[PDB]
Parts: C-alpha cells; structure tokens; sequence
C-alpha cells in the first residue's frame, strides 16, 4: 500500500498519456539515465526544456528529482527565513502540490484541465484497477479526486529509495567503507571551512542524519540572465524572474531574486547549472563565487564566454554577508572542490562522470 | 598541567582548556566573555572563515569536525586563554592552521581577534 | 554548586544528542537590571583599556567594551544606555590625539553615538567616577578639563554634539543635580554651584567652607544622583554628607566611620573606591584597615557599615581578600561588590551578612572602578 | 611586603619601590625601560610639569624635594611598577597629587604615560 | 654580582654627595652592536603590543618601541635601522584599519619613515619573522598577504613608498636573496624563486619538491641571509637545509637533531622559534623536550646543538626554564637567547657551555619573538 | 688687601668725580637704599635711568647689583647655550670688564676717555694713597693702568658680603630657622613645580649652595617694546634691541632677542620689571607668562593698560618649549607666587616691602 502507492506513481511517471499530444512524460524531462534531468537539446542547448507541443521552451533549467523528497514543506522559520517547498522559487508547498503542475502547464505537458487528465487515466484498464484499489471506486470519474490521487502517487514514488539511494562515494566514505583521495579530501576540507558550508549543508551546526548539501533556504547569488534561454522562453527582454517573490502570497520585496539552494548531490552529472542553466561547466559554477572575493581581472570574466559574468538579473537582496568571504579560491582549491563534488554522485551515475 | 603531556579531552566543562571541542583552539573561549560555546559576545562580529580539526568526543566515542570561527572587532578578551593543537598543521596547510586570525567575512570588515567559538560541522573523515 | 561552564557542557551535549540545531550568531546581553555591574580596567595607565559588563547574580561576564587611554565610564540610572569619554592616538600612544564620547546600546553593546570632543579637552588621570557625569535627564554628559585650567565640557547626547566649555573657579569633580546645574568642590574648601544656559557665562555660587585646609577629602566620594546625597570621607574616615536634593547644598551632621579608639589604633580608610552608598537603605559602606597614614591607596580587608542618618555602626565585615574598591547594588537585599586590583577579581558579597557568594576573575590587568545603575 | 605598613626608604637600589626618592611615585621607574634615575628613555618625551614630595634620605638624614617628571608618548612600560604616596594629597591639591598624568609641556604634545623620573630639586621646608 | 639598580644607587649617591649637576633629558640608546637583542611581545593577540630593545651583554632594557596589532619586526643586519609593519584601527580594535611600515633610528628610536600600505594588505597571524623581510641591500621591505590570495607587497624604504603587490602561487614565507629576488615555500613541497620588477608579472621558477606531504615544516625556520642558509626543522626534529647562496636552491643532506632512541622515547622539538643558526660557527640550535606529538607549540626545556655540515651533536643543554623561543648573537663567543612566554623573561646563556648568565624579566604580556642583527 | 681693594671700590662706587660733570656716581643709579637700583623718575617713569648730562636716558632698565657677583664669566656651555657675563645682553665678560663701561658711556657717566678718569683719580690725595698701596707707585699716571685698577676695585667691592648677604626669609627658612606661611609655602611649591624653575633656579637638579634664582642663560620671552622708554632713549622707533646677538663676537641668528635670566632676589623691591622696565607691578610680570598658556581672553590683556600686551619686539627664538607649559596660573597661584617672591627680599629691604 505504501509499496502499491509508489508502484502506481512509477507507472504514471513514465506515461506520456498525461501529455496533450501524448509525446511527453515526467521521465522525458526528468530522465533516469541522466539523474532525473533533461538530456535533450533545444534552442538554448540544455539550459531549458521543450514542452509537449515541440516548440515551447521553459525559462528555468529542469532540476533533478533525486533527493527532492528530503526537502521540508515550505515554511517561514523563526529567523524570518523562508525554507523548503518545491520549484526553484518554492511556489509549490511539497511534492504532492508540485506534481499536478507540469501536467496542466501549457509550456510543458499542456493538458487543458483536470477532466482531460481524468479522461486519459480512465482510458487505461490498469489505472482503473490500481487507482480504485488505493483510493476507492469512482475515483477516476471525479476529475478533482483523480488529479489529486495521481499527484499523491507521483509524490509517493519520488519518496522511494530509487530517487534517494545515499550510495555515493561520499556516503561510503562516511560509513567507513572507503577513503577519499588526497584531492577529494582537500576538496571536502575546503567545502566545510569556506563559505559553501553556509548554504550547502543541511544544518547550521551538528551532524545531519541524511545530508543533501542544501539548507533549503532562498538566496540571491546575483546571477545574470541566460539570454539564449530567455529568448527561447519568449517571456520578453523586459521580463524579470523574481524567484521566491513570484510565489503567490509572498509580498516582501526583500525576497526578489532569491532561489532555493539546490542539493549538490549528483551535481557533476546534471549540468548546465543554476536556475537558468547559464553555466555549462561545473568548474565555471564554482568560479562564479570568486567574483565576490577575488581582485584579479580574471575573476570578473566568465571563462566560457571570455566576457564579464554580467549584471545580476536582480541587483538587490544579494547574500553579500555570505558571498563576500574575503578569500579567493585559487586553482588548486577549485580543482579540489570539483573532485569533492564528484564524490556526491550516486553509484549508478558514476559511469556518467567520464563524459 | 604537564603541558607536554598528551591532551586528554573531557565533556563536563566548556570553560576549561581540556574541553573536547577546544582541541585546536588558539586564543580565548568565547563563553567567558559573554558569548556561548557556539555564539559570539554582544558587540563583536562573527567571521565566516574557519579552521578545522577532528576532535574526539569522550561522551560518545566519536570524532567530530570542529570548524572554529572567530568573534572579531574587539581587543582580545584575556579570559580563559587556551592554545591546543591536535592535528594542527603549519601555515602552508591553512585549513588546519590555528595561528592565523580567521576573521575573514566578519561584518564591518572587523579583523581584530577577541575570542573563538567551537561549533560542530560534521563527523570525521 | 554546578558551575556555569558545567551547565553549558551539559546543555551542549544534550543539543548534540537530540539533534537540536541553532545558528551561530552574535548574542544580545540580558536586559539591564539592578544586579548588573560594570568593572573598568584602566590597566595601570595602558594606552588601551577594557570595561567588563557582569551579571552580579550569576557572577558571569555578559559582555565587554573597549576604551582608549584612561576612559571615564558612565551608566544611565534608568538602564537605557551606557557611555564613556575616551582618548586615542593615531599611532598607539603617539601622533594626533582624538578625544570622543561614545554612547552604547546596553544590550547589543553597539555604539549609537560617536561624538568627537574638539582640541583634546579631557583630563587624563587615574579613574575618578565623578570627573565625567550625566545629568539626571540623561541628555547631557559633563566632563572635567584640568589643562590649561579647571573647566567643564558640555556634550549634548540627544543632538550628539559637543556644545561648549564652561569656565569655572579652582575646583574639581562634577555632581549634576538638574538638566542645567552641577556642583564641584573647590580648593578653598567650599562647594561651587554651576548653573548653565545653552549659551552665556555660567552662574556660579559657592557655599561656605565646610572642611579645614588640613582635612583631606578623598578622590572617590559616593554620590547618589537620585537621593541628591554626596557622601565624602576624609583620610581619617570622618564622613561629610551634603544634601543636594533641594537644588541647594545643605550640610548634614558629620559622622565618624571609625571610633576614637580605632583611630588611635591606626584604623584608616584606604584604597581606590573606598566608599559606597545605598539609597533605599540610607546606608554608608567604607573600606578600612590598620595602616600608616600615608598608605591611603593600598588595599583594605574590612568594610564598615553605618546608618547615614545617625552614624551608628551597623556591621564590620572581614572581606577575606585585598580589596581596593567597593560599590553596592541599589535594590533590596543588595550585593556588596568588592574589587581586588591585585587579584584582578570581583568578589560578590551579600551586603547584609558580608558573606562572599561568588567571584569573577580574570578582569583585565588592574581593574579599579565599579559602577552600578540605580534603577528603583 | 606588608603593603599597609609605614614605608621604609633605602638608598641601595633604584629599581626597587622602596628606593628613597620614589616616596610619591605612581607608575613605573624609567631606569627599568632604558632611561635612568633622572633621564627619559629614547623615543619618549620629557614633560615639563611635575608633582612634588619631600622624600627622606636615610643615608644623610636630610629631606629632599623630588619633583617627579613623566616620560610621555609611549604606552606604559610595564617594568618596575610602583605606587607610593608619602605626603600625597587629593586632586584639589594638585602640586602634591600623583594620579594625574603630568605630561604637560612634553615635546609634540605627547600625553600618554610611559614612566617617571625622580630628580632632586631642593631641600625640604 | 652588584646589580644595575645597585650600581645606579651608588652612582646617584656619589653625585648627590659631590654636588654634581646633570640635566634631565632624553637618552640615546648605546650604538647597535652584536649583543643587542630585540624581543617582540604579540601580547596574546592584543590590539597593541611592544618590542623591547635589550643589551644582551648587560642584560638591560635600553629602549622600547610600540606597535599595533600583530606587527612584524625586521632589523637591518648592518645596524643602520630597524622597522616594522603594523596595523591600527580608528577606535582601538574596531573602525577604519590602517596598515603601515615605520622605520626607526636605532639609537634615538624616532620614526624616520611612516609609509602607508594601501587597502589593508598585511597578513594578520601570530608572529612569524619570515613573513616580512628585508632585501640584503636594506632598500626594500617585502611583506606577505594571505587574503584574498597569497601575494607579496614591495615597499621602497629608500623612496619611502609602497610599490606594488606581486601575485604568487600557493606559497608562504619570504626569504630574500637579492635586491630583486626571494624564495617562498609552496604547499606542493617545493620552493619558488620569485624575481620581480617595478611592473610586469614576476618570474617564478619552482625548485624540485624536497619533502613529503606528511612531513610538516615548522612556521619558524632559521634563515641567515648573509650565509644564504635556510635551516628548516620538521615536527620530528629532522632538519632540512637549503643553500641559496648561489642565487638558486641547492638541497643539502638532511640531518636528524634527535637520535633514534630519543625519538622512540618521545623527544621532539617544540615551541615558537624552535631553531637558531650561527653563521660563523655553522651551528644549529634546536629547542626539544619529551612530548606528545601534537604538543608542538608548548615550551621546551633543552637545547640541542649540532654541526650543520655533519649533523654531529655538540651539546645538549638543560635550560632550567620553560623556553618558547631561541636565537643567538652572531659574534664570536655568542650568547644563546632563551625566551619564556610564560615567565615573560629572556634568559641569556653562554652558547658554548649552556650556562645561564643573566636574565631580563617583565617583558610584556606574552613575548615570543627574538631578533638580532648579523653585523659581522 | 682683598679687603683693602674692596674698601677702595667702596669709595669709588659713591664718588661722582667719575662722571663728566660730577653729577653722578654708580650709587646714583644703583641706589643702596633701593637694592642697588634707580628710584629716580624720568621721562619713562622708572623704566630707564637718566645719565650725567641730565637729559640722556638709557634704553634698558637699571638692574640690581645684589648677587651679581655669583654670576659665572661669559661662556658657551657644552649644550651650546650661552651662560653668564654681565649686562642684560651679556656683552661684558664679568664684573671687571663691566665696570669701566658706564664711566665712558655718553648716555651714562659720560667721561670722554680713560685719560679723563685717570686725571680725576689723580686729583684726590686719598686715591693716590689707596691706589698706589694696592697697585704700585705711578698707577694713576698711566690712564690704562688707572682705569683697569678702578674697575678691579669696583668688581672687588661688588663681590663682598654686603651685595650678597643671603639673609632673606627664604634663606632663613632653608637653614631651618623659621617656616614659610601657608601662602608662601604654596608659592614656593608652585615656583618649583611649574615652568619658573626651568629658568629661575641655578641647577637643573640637586641643591645649590648659594641659590640666586637664575640659571644664567639667555632667553627671548617675547616682550613688547616699552613705548615711552624707547621714545626717551632716543634710539628711534626703527631700532630693534637684539639682546645677546648685540654682544660683539656673537653672530648666531638664534640669539637675537634673548636676554640674561635675572636673579629673582630682591625682585619685590626692584620694579619696574624686564630689560626695558615695561611692567610696573610684580603681579603683572607674573601674569605675562599666562599669555603662553591660558585660553581666557583676559590673558591677552596687560592689566596695567587694559590693551593687548603688544607684539614681541623680536618675533623669533621665543623659548616656546619652556613657556608653553599647558597650564595657566589662576589668581590664587599668582597670589602665592607673589608671596613667595617677597621672601627673596634681603633682611635690610624688608621695610620696603610696604
Ligand atoms: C517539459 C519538461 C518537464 C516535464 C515533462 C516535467 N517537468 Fe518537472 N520540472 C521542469 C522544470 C523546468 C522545473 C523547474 C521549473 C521552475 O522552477 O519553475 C521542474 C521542476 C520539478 C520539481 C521541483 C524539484 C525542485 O528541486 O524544486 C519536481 C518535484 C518536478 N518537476 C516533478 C515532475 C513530475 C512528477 C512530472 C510529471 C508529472 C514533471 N515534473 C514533468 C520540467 C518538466
Ligand atoms: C549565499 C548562499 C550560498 C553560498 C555561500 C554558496 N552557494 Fe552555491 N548555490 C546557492 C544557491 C541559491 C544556488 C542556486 C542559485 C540560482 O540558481 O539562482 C547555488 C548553486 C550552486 C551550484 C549549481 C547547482 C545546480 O544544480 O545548478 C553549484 C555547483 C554550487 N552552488 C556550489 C557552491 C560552492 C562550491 C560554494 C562555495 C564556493 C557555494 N556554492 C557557495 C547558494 C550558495
Ligand atoms: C645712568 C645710570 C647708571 C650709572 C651711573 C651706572 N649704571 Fe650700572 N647699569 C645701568 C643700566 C641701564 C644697566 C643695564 C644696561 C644694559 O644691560 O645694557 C646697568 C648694568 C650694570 C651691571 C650688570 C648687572 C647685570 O645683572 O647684568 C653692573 C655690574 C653694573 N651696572 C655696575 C655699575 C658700576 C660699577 C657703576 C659705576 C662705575 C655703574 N654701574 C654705573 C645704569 C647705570
Ligand atoms: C624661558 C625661561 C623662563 C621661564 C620659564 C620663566 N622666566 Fe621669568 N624671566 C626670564 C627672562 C629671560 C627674564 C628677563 C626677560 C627680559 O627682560 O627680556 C625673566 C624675567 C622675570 C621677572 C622680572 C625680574 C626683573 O628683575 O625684571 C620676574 C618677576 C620673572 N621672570 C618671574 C617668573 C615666574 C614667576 C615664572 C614662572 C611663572 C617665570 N618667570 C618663568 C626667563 C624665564
Ligand atoms: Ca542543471
Ligand atoms: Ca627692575
């Protein structure tokens, strides 16, 4: 039943009949061969994903679903920090509230409404049996019950060990099954003594039971617009992605430009990077942080373009207290951090590490 | 009391130089100037940089990684001075080096040393 | 019996064991209360100094303030702020001198005003509490200048600005009685009343001479601004009391802290802050010991306690340490604070029984001055 | 050592707090930081102001006026600290008061206290 | 056996009886000589600090210099000047930071230059002598910067001006070998030779790697600029020697300061300045004691003396005190200087017999660094 | 014979035959009844003295001769400070070289030449006896020997106990014969702790055997011109008194405007004060020093005139290190200093003190 509910979600997850033209399932954009991210090239490379219509592009990079089940439901903690939720801007409270949304989004799976999704489920005798066994007779005849039940199954499926196996080299080393190389070890030492630990660790102090290398908070790190992605999405040259402020119900202008800190698990295989896919290489994501600390001219320049990093899309609410650390990562420590982050790769994706 | 003797951690009094988390502290314990084990005293500025050591906890037999942070912007407190150097390496391995004033990232660019806090950031490896 | 550092180890192990997270941060000090006490360390004339803020009840340092060369501390009686007048140089102890007043928030300890004082006007001297003084509204700070001549500087704390120097006669110390009036003690043996406007020469009235030329009044009298009571011992322990509550000086019957018998036995007050006054109890505490007449700045081991109204002795306590300075909390069941410069330690006693309750050590290099707020 | 005992002067060691000319000194003896009994150390500035005391010399049975002068413009030396107060009066009799920093008249308007010298300027009376 | 205070009382008393006049004035220190020694007091990280100038032959303080926060002292080998790089703040330990270099006359101790270092570029670290270094001609001061990344600042002492920062690899410490060249020690276990000019990228050549990643080289190596000899102990008392006198690094055979049996029984070096080197005798002095392996900054009570060419032990001295730092005068019949941070006392020993000859106490709060000039 | 020589100088000192018109002797300007200064009122009050011609006035105030015998001969000391000699500008080496100068000075005794002095000496039978007994037969026939012998006798007379008796209250108190009053003892304590002792005490430290309250040095304290005295002197409004720089052989520009520190013995009875007699009252002389230290507007004002003191005659070489002490004398300290300085009056002048 915990089993059967996740099993039902496993079927939905790969089923293109949840999309308008039947070309696209969750697994099309969240490809399990690629740590649940999108391998397909569109007008902006791999920065943003193409919808079921074959033309519409989104404006944000498709994130991994790996470890998404460890994220707390959205809330404001006592520090006045928003935390948790789903999507880069936390607009969904939790996995279940999130799951229905790609299904109805016209730039994604594009179903016209809940009734249409119910009518697709009802067409399939296997769904009649599996749905009714879990939710009661007639569930698929009530568009609202059917839709909420599908979202439930899909969220159950993302909560299984398949999505969060904790079998990376890092996990093995933490269990005493193996040891880091001197370079991986130096990268771990840097990660935990430099500013990365201030946002990319679960806890402020103490030890986490199930570390996913994010504190689930929202921060504006001052990223530029990805112009080819923004051109592909069609939102307009004048559009601003306000991050958390776009969540219905947040009105605080201090939240503008803040995005959820992603889990670094599998980061080495889920490029390109950031909410808009703007950096191709993992090294380049790391180097971005030196713009706030280094005095060298090179630190102002994006090594993929030879041009300056760019003006932040949102040039207020930057996490300068954390970003302006006073210390530049030299090349040896960037090397070490790349090595370390590669240890966060799940066992089944280690073969992906070479390419 | 024999300063050259092997250091023996205890988990019963954070104001003592043998308290287990102070295994690579160099300076003064912030608890003795109005901070606490892991918080700065009023008026001082908490650095974002740290130094690490692997400190054995005799309460649970586990070693924990202590990422020390300085409270900066005030003259040295002068209360509960301590200098321990378990695993402490020379300055060319700075992430383990404790003579450095690790005040980088402190608000207002505060860089004078007042005292050090001892928060845990992970288990050893 | 469990110490503060032991209870802290236990709280920290329980947090660890239960997985309780907490963000490393800057603490706020607890709210100012009757049992908060401040200890200034002039550090035997060092170019930089420290003040310790202490919770007298727990015996715990709750914060610190840095100062420059021989700073003067003041503490508002209502707990709303603390401040000092201080002095720094561009190259440690050499180069361009800057004197300034800082006001600090009493829980964050952050400076809320930094007011430069023109032409290096502070008196540089071993710390006397009443050489820098707040008016009872807390809106004005008054500091003494000795060079080129006795003068008094007026600093507007509300507008955060130095205003002017007042020319005065050959007089010392500053006891404020109103928003625009303070008293000083003159070489000739009188008090002077100085009444000042936003501008003008001040109006200065003297009382009659109230002590002879060969009777020596100590550098550290106790003054309760809320009682309007100036308690001023001499080198022999004769105690002058002046009532300033009516806005004019009325001289009370002089009291003797020591008996004729003890005096002939070489009992004398001695130390730094030798006298304290408790307003609510109307009670005078005096540091005394057997000593040669010119050992008046050495530590003493006894405190005598007497009724201010009658001069009858209420107790004589053996302090059990070399004590340089004393003060009392201004609440009921007060603490008697006994600071040892030599031990660098504040001993905290029950002022009723004189019993030692707790102590706070490691207070700088040569701590000398204790200040409390009178919040009642 | 009994601090409350009547002070007993000697005339055999200028670096000790009981040397006869130090009878009302407050601070540090200049001879201990590179000056001498009546000269300032290099780098410091000699004040023209002074304090006075009549100090009994056990050697010849006479009383001399010692007009102390401060050496100024340096942090306090920290060597041979002494505080004696023979004939010392309160601040309102300043010619005899020794808590006051007597750096007036020093070159460069030096006003920080380093150490004090002990020159004889007269016989007492 | 007559002390300096006794000699001075005797002389004062003869001047007084003879009616000899003398004018109170500012003394000059005696001329710099081989037996002058400087002791710096970082004062356990205090915001202001002191250096004591000592005549080692008399065991007498002949002067002092004030510094700011963890200053770096240098002494010109020919005795012509001394200098430091230092750091002050507009309000004691908070507010605007100013880093500067001051040069002083070695006999009046007046600043002859005060040179501002832009953008607060000094490395604030417990005091390492070879983190700020003079070129052999005395014309240029080089200082290390850690933040935001390893760099070296060039100060023109003759022109009295800051010149430039040089970007360097991930390396530490600065051993100058020429008016335009110095060596540093790299994280990777090599040395880096840095040849620089007024502008342009400096020319940086690494030597071969000379030690494993798990042999740890102390923060206080001895460097004799006149010999070009870099003497670098590890935590176990193995000593690396590098000959830089050709202008390039030549690796000499490593010697062991302790025997296999002593090492088996827990002997290791330990302290702050654990090693000294006497150029004319080609001898190495190492502070050692029996200790746990991670107590490498505690004091030691023994010094081993060894021949730098053969590694043969010449002596092992029992110092009779807790010694943190050592150095030697560079003349014939040299003195062995033994500084105790805990006693705040410099003990001055005959370097040949190891016998304590005299001592100088009350050297600040936590003195750690001993510097002498090689004038020979 | 040292006795004999001084007894001859005692005769010469009161003898007006040493002036051209026989109207004045040394004692006319250095009146023994007035501690050897000039009681006579001229065009500028008592600031400057009138010479033998009855019209000419000097440009400097006539100083006391008491204690002038304790001053060392002019020399430059090892610290490069000039010390000693005679006259306010030190232009004479010692008392002997000094004595002949008033005799030949046209604004003082106005003798035409040494020959004229000799002729007057030789006209007195007593001088023939006294001189020849001490210097040999024919001394008075040789103008040069005669004039040098007269100078020697006068210097000898000035070196007797009668010019320097050390019988002031201050002297009696230092011998333990009586005590200061409280006010005098305060004034003494202020004198030896404030800046006055840097210039007006013989030694830098130690105790002087015969203190005369001067270190014999030369200082420019920044005094203004004395207008009426400068007018009476006839030297012209263009004239500058350069003090020690006017000594022949002194060439150093740093000595311009500097004058010899006077002994404070008998100061209470030898007003007006300073080299040009510009201040009539002792309290005014003392208040002058507040001009360098006080911030009160009243310190800028000469209380004798109610106008600003006036610019210094010589604006360079002021002794600012010593004068800018950082401390202003209040009225009570001024009172105490006056009372102390009154105790430096010789016993026989105490009646003058009223
Ligand atoms: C056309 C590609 C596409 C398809 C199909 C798609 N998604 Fe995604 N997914 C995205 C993009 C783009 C985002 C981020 C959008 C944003 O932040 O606004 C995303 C975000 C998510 C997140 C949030 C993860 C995080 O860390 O915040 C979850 C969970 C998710 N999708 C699950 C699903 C499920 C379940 C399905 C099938 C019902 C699905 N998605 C269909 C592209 C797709
Ligand atoms: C102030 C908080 C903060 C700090 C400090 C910080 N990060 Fe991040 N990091 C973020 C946030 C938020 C994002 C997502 C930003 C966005 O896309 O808008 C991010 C994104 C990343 C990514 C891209 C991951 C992905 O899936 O796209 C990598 C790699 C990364 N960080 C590594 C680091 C490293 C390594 C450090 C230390 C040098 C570091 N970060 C410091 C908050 C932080
Ligand atoms: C007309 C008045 C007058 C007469 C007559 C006179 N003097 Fe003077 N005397 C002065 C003045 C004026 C000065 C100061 C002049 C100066 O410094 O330039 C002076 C200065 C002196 C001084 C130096 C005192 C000092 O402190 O510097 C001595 C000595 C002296 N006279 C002795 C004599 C002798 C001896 C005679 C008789 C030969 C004599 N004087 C005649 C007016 C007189
Ligand atoms: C810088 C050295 C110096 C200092 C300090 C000094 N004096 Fe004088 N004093 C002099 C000199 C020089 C003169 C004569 C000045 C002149 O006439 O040109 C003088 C003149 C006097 C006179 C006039 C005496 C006379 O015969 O005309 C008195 C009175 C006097 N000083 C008192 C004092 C007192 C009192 C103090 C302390 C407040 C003091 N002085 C400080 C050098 C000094
Ligand atoms: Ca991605
Ligand atoms: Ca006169």
């Amino acid at each position: 039943a915990d089993d059967a509910l996740a099993a039902l979600g496993a079927q939905l997850f790969v089923d293109p009949a949840l999309s308008r033209n039947a070309t696209q399932s969750c697994a099309t954009c969240h490809d399990p061969a690629r740590a649940f991210t999108d391998p397909r090239e569109g007008k902006a490379g791999l920065a943003v994903s193409v919808g079921d219509d074959g033309q519409s592009h989104g404006d944000r990079n498709t994130p991994t679903l790996g470890y998404a089940a460890l994220v707390p439901a959205f809330h404001r903690d006592a520090n006045g920090k928003y935390k948790g939720g789903q999507f880069w801007d936390g607009r969904a409270d939790d996995l279940k509230q999130q799951a229905g949304q790609p299904m109805l989004n016209p730039v994604e799976m594009a179903m016209p409404d809940r009734a249409a999704v119910a009518a697709r489920l009802r067409d399939d005798p296997a769904y009649r049996t599996g749905f009714e066994a879990l939710f009661g007779k007639g569930v698929l005849d009530d568009p609202e019950r059917a839709f909420d039940a599908a979202a439930e199954a899909l969220a159950a499926y993302q909560a299984t060990g398949e999505f969060s196996p904790f079998d990376s080299k890092y996990d093995r080393v933490m269990r005493g099954e193996e040891k880091f190389t001197p370079l991986e070890e130096f990268g771990y030492t840097v990660f935990i003594t430099w500013n990365c630990r201030l946002c990319h660790m679960q806890r402020k102090q103490g030890v986490a039971e199930r570390e996913t290398f994010t504190n689930f908070e929202y921060h504006n790190i001052g990223l530029p617009v990805n112009e080819t992605a923004r051109e592909a999405s069609g939102l307009g040259a004048d559009h601003v992605d306000h991050g958390l402020l776009a969540r219905p119900g947040i009105e605080d202008p201090a939240q503008s430009g803040r995005f959820k800190v992603p889990s670094l698990r599998n980061v080495a295989v889920t490029g390109p990077y950031m909410h808009n896919g703007v950096f191709t290489d993992l090294r380049t994501a790391i180097l971005f942080y030196n713009k706030y600390t280094s005095r060298r001219p090179e630190a102002k320049i994006n090594p993929e373009t030879g041009a300056p990093w760019g003006e932040p899309e949102v040039a207020r609410n930057l996490s300068l207290a954390e970003l302006q650390s006073g210390l530049m990562l030299d090349d040896g420590r960037v090397d070490a951090l790349v090595a370390f982050l590669e240890t966060l790769t799940d066992r089944r994706y280690e073969p992906l590490l070479e390419e | 009391t024999d300063p050259r003797a092997k250091w023996v951690p205890q988990d019963n009094d954070i104001q003592a130089c043998d308290y287990w988390r102070h295994c690579s502290i160099d300076g003064n314990i912030c608890d003795c100037s109005g901070g606490s084990l892991t918080n700065c005293p009023p008026g001082t500025k908490l650095a974002t940089a740290s130094w690490v050591a692997s400190c054995y906890n005799p309460t649970d037999g586990q070693s924990y990684l202590i990422a020390y942070r300085d409270c900066c912007g005030y003259n040295v407190s002068g209360r509960c001075p301590c200098l321990n150097t378990e695993g402490e390496l020379p300055v060319y391995r700075p992430e383990f080096a404790n003579d450095i004033i690790w005040c980088f990232g402190a608000e207002d660019d505060a860089m004078t040393y007042h005292c050090t806090i001892s928060p845990i950031v992970g288990k050893a490896s | 019996q469990e110490t503060q550092g032991q209870a802290a180890a236990r709280a920290a192990a329980a947090d660890l064991a239960a997985g309780q997270d907490d963000e490393p941060r800057i603490l706020e000090a607890p709210a100012p209360d009757a049992r908060r006490v401040y200890v200034n360390d002039p550090a035997h004339f060092a170019a930089v100094t420290q003040q310790f803020v202490i919770d007298g009840e727990a015996g715990r340092v709750i914060g610190m303030i840095d100062g420059g060369f021989l700073p003067n501390p003041v503490v508002a009686d209502d707990g709303s702020f603390i401040a000092h007048a201080s002095t720094v140089f561009s190259r440690i102890a050499r180069g361009e001198r800057t004197d300034y007043v800082e006001v600090f928030d009493p829980v964050t300890l952050l400076p809320t005003a930094d007011i430069e004082l023109p032409d290096a006007p502070r008196f540089l001297v071993g710390t006397y509490p009443w050489m820098t003084s707040l008016t009872p509204d807390g809106k004005t700070l008054l500091f003494y200048q000795f060079s080129p001549a006795p003068a008094v500087g007026v600093v507007d704390l509300e507008g955060k600005a130095f205003k002017r120097m007042l020319d005065v006669p050959d007089c010392y110390h500053i006891f404020p009685t109103a928003p625009d009036t303070f008293f000083m003690h003159c070489r000739d043996g009188s008090l002077a009343k100085v009444a000042f406007g936003t501008e003008g020469t001040p109006e200065i009235t003297h009382t009659e001479v109230f002590h002879p030329e060969d009777e020596f009044l100590i550098n550290h009298p106790a003054y309760s601004q809320k009682a309007g009571r100036l308690v001023w011992p001499t080198y022999t322990g004769k105690i002058h009391q002046i009532d300033l509550s009516s806005g004019d000086a009325k001289f009370l019957p002089a009291v003797e802290a020591l008996t004729e018998a003890e005096r002939a036995d070489g009992w004398r007050p001695g130390g730094w802050q030798q006298v304290a006054y408790h307003r609510a109890l109307d009670r005078i505490y005096l540091l005394v010991d057997q000593r040669d007449e010119w050992r008046h700045k050495t530590a003493s081991r006894f405190v005598v306690v007497l009724d201010a109204k009658t001069g009858e002795r209420l107790a004589k306590f053996e302090m059990g340490h070399e004590i340089d300075s004393i003060n009392v909390s201004q609440d009921e069941k007060p603490l008697l604070y006994a600071l040892s410069t030599g031990d660098k330690t504040l001993y905290i006693h029950d002022a009723e029984s004189g019993e030692e309750l707790r102590s706070v050590n490691q207070l700088g290099h040569g701590p000398q001055v204790i200040t409390t707020a009178d919040m009642g």
